[PDB]
């Protein structure tokens, strides 16, 4: 059901994403910087995604428009990976966003959810 | 051959009043005040009628329960609605409907159909060729471009050319 | 419901 | 200091807001549709926002890439404004955000920093 | 004539080790695997040496502490720096400093400058002529364009042309 | 209408 | 280098 | 500190 969309930006406090999962959100979308992944330099984010990434999915998408997400690319990506960070590869934001909440309605299995939103459905995906 | 038009609102079927207050119109007025012609035999549903920042997730289920009604009915559908959520919609509907049998197209206008330059009827133009090309699944066109509904974002705030389709080879255009 |  | 940024997405509640002022955030910013507007038919989003806007600047920015943000154009736009939401203008997310951690960093007036963030300091808006 | 060049590290000053792990270049070594040749008299500060996903607000105060005290002596500032969030840089470097005496020009690279078809050289030359061309005010030059830096956002994540002049209109460009 |  |  |  709900899910949050939250920018990346520099000094980004991973304590909202716990009050996040509080509130009873059963979703997150993280828009983050270019292929991908998770401040870990001075920031308990990648820390704090590592925790909640086992009790509600969390989808990585891009701040930039094109080309989408690739968390094997760079370290910080292949970091949020292991973290266990679902990517969003090359979906719209709204393509996203939309299939999360989707298969939330049919599911609340973290592993179930990321098997779907890495399975191309519709043609959202280029799995 | 057979085409519904379902209505959901948006800059399209609105002429504000005369003091600050949106209007809206129904589907069918929209067509005619566009000045669509060649489509007769053209039925018209009007399922909401706001602009598309008040879209809630219940609206995509009242929506896609019309449309699992009418496909079986109708050779295509046209869905008209505001443009700040259609990207939205058209990819909720996509998940909801897994499989059409017909072409589900989602349009929508930036200079309402009562206003002189509009967009509205270009868009409509589009969208009603392409509920007629035989072309299964859920589609957005706009500014003479058909795309995947899933693959589809707006790009511009003030501006005819609101949509992309976003990594992925626009379906077709009138070019 | 629908209009022709 | 702290800003923090959240997408504007259908069936978005306002309780994730009251939750970041909680927090300590000093500003916030909703990345919304097109033009501008808060959802006010089957949320207490607008009402929450007409709350906390008094007390941390509450900026509107799109998701749109171009043209930028216009609480004038429709009434879900005005509305906004009358809620007390500091529109971006034509300026970009980053310059946006940034903007905002910088006048934070030199006042805390709500009323200031909205007058701030409708004056173009360096080229980023068009006043 | 007297041009600093300040390393935030990013994809340009990298080349990934035998096995997995990213390592760094310093500035001078990157102009001299971009090839740059003309630019004699140049002097060569390193800061950091991160992927700019990592970069902090704190980061931002030590980066502006260092130009403010650098601008005074040089006639033109170029700054490497990560993609990701070289537009949030080069964003809040134009509030701290409001009125540079000199052009001070972000730039970086999608493919490292050790590799064969590196955008780094092209990147690096478009620096370093804008930062002797006298225009004030900070900058980004990416692609063989330069753009005002408070008007700068990447938008693709896999391109050598990930950024564009958001509603305002290109500096310069070697066209 | 035109595809490709 | 070209403005315009 | 400064590189030449
Ligand atoms: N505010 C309008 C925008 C449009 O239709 O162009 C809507 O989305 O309902
Ligand atoms: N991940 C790299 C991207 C690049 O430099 O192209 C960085 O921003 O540091
Ligand atoms: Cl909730
Ligand atoms: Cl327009
Ligand atoms: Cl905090
Ligand atoms: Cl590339």
């Amino acid at each position: 059901m709900a899910v949050l969309v939250i920018k990346l930006i520099p000094g980004l406090s991973g304590d909202i994403f716990r009050a996040a999962v509080e509130l009873g959100y059963r979703g997150i979308v993280i828009e983050g910087y270019g292929a991908g992944g998770i401040p870990y330099r001075g920031s308990d984010l990648l820390q704090t995604i590592e925790e909640l990434s086992k009790e509600i999915p969390i989808v990585m998408t891009t701040q930039a428009m094109y080309d989408g997400v690739d968390l094997t690319r760079y370290k910080v990506g292949r970091l949020a990976l292991r973290a266990g960070v679902i990517p969003a590869g090359d979906m719209t934001k709204e393509a996203t966003v939309t299939k999360l909440m989707w298969i939330l309605g049919h599911t609340n299995n973290v592993e179930e959810i990321k098997v779907l939103m890495r399975k191309n459905l519709v043609g959202e995906l280029r799995d | 051959m057979k085409i519904l038009l379902i209505g959901m609102g948006g800059t399209i079927a609105s002429v504000k009043g005369e003091n600050g207050y949106e209007a809206s119109l129904s589907v069918k007025e929209v067509l005619d005040i566009a000045g669509i012609k060649d489509c007769e035999d053209c039925d018209f549903l009007d399922l909401k009628n706001v602009d598309s920042t008040l879209i809630q997730p219940e609206d995509w289920v009242d929506l896609a329960e019309t449309l699992y009604k009418n496909v079986k009915k109708y050779d295509g559908i046209i869905v008209t609605h505001g443009t700040d959520t259609l990207a939205y919609t058209s990819s909720m509907i996509s998940f909801m409907l897994r499989n059409p049998p017909i072409p589900i197209v989602f349009t929508g206008s930036m200079i309402p159909a009562t206003e002189e330059n509009s967009d509205a009827p270009l868009n409509l133009q589009t969208a009603i060729k392409f509920a007629t090309s035989g072309i299964r699944g859920v589609y957005v066109a706009f500014n003479g471009k058909v795309m995947l509904g899933v693959r589809t974002s707006k790009v511009r705030t003030m501006s005819r050319d609101a949509f992309e389709s976003i990594n992925y080879p626009i379906i077709a255009e009138l070019r | 419901l629908v209009v022709n």
